[PDB]
């Protein structure tokens, strides 16, 4: 039905809903170069489109009994993951987005529906990037990095804590140690300390305060 | 693939495939 | 059966060693003012002056059903209470070390096993006392903040909640808002606004930042 | 005696006094 799937050209729209039902209809390689591309441009997407691959590999498990657009879909996604600091220069819209993706995907792509330890380093890898004293800075970077431990800090702690233990050791640091940190940059860190601090809940007279 | 992601999940899939 | 009687003179060993044992026959008022003396000047006994004032109210309602103790007390502190804005000017010791002895009084002297309600109030005042900016620039004021969130930080927000998160809102925004702040001070903020989220528990990965770190 | 600690402290005890 809903997968805010408008965002996309009208004869793409074609392609996806078809593909939905029947991967051995449609050219899987497409549809996954197709993913990718766009979600790193538009931001929206860069949070429907877990939904999306889902349940295509949810298909051709059903269908060929196989993943074939699994394999394109994490190639596909490992490259831009390999060249990410070019991006980062490249951009920060294209940066954040693919965090974003990244994350998005981490959270719905599963197997035999349980997460995916491929993408645990990988995902670890991007907010640790995000929790340099550089990143820090910008306010476009520290909104991405506090909207992914919100919906998934919850499953990557549980898959490793020192790490965990670790990202929250560099945002303590980044707290007290920097010079500049954006002024509300500064709000949304002090947020998630205690967010995470409360068991990945934020508590009710916290709730009040930042709201 | 020899270190790709995708192979790393065929094995997580098909290790969890195995009793 | 520790109290830290040392730091008082010989002969006032005694008196508090003989009030332990016979309230009935020294004199309980000189017993109070006494204790209040030291505790104003002498931080490590204001956290153990708790401890003794407690087993004399408890030795004297078990041996003559009576509170002359407890009253001499509290008139005295409450007195000491009302000036403190006086105090603080005066030196800023003496000043945390009367709320180190006010929050250890309402630690240990309990009234049929009960924290007394009266002291309840005030012991929110000097903590929104030590919430202020100007309270919050000097790094020894924070240092006696946080001592009293730690030892009594859950029973107070159980006797009232309401002015528990205000208090917290101050804190939140001292830290988000104030320029001057100590390198400690802001360290030391940041564990406590830890510490109340974990539920008045310090969790393992903060205890290792906090207590294992070195700084150059 | 109006807003006296010591008088709020011996009135929780006799509240409590009164079972």
């Amino acid at each position: 039905e809903d997968y805010k799937i408008q965002s996309f050209d009208l004869e793409t729209q074609k392609l996806l809903k078809t593909a939905l039902k029947d991967p051995g209809s449609v050219d899987l390689e497409k549809v996954s170069s197709v993913i990718v591309d766009q979600s790193l441009k538009d931001q929206v997407f860069s949070r429907e489109a877990g939904r999306i691959c889902y349940t295509i590999v949810q298909a051709e498990a059903k269908q060929t009994n196989g993943s074939v657009f699994r394999r394109n879909l994490l190639n596909r996604l490992q490259q831009e993951f390999k060249a990410r600091e070019e991006t980062r220069k490249r951009s920060t819209q294209e940066w954040v987005c693919l965090v974003s993706f990244i994350c998005n995907i981490f959270d719905y792509l599963k197997v035999n529906n349980m997460p995916m330890v491929a993408l645990v380093h990988p995902v670890y890898d991007c907010l640790f990037r995000l929790a340099q004293s550089d990143a820090l800075k910008n306010e476009e970077e520290v909104d991405c990095l506090v909207l992914q431990l919100h919906r998934i800090g919850d499953q990557l702690e549980k898959m490793n804590v020192q790490l965990m233990d670790e990202l929250f050791n560099l945002l303590r640091d980044g707290f007290l140690l920097q010079e500049d940190l954006s002024s509300m940059g500064r709000l949304l860190l002090l947020e998630i300390l205690e967010f995470r601090a409360g068991g990945w809940k934020l508590s009710d007279t916290a709730q009040k305060y930042y709201y | 693939a020899t270190d790709s992601w995708a192979q790393a999940v065929d094995e997580q899939e098909a290790a969890a495939e195995s009793i």
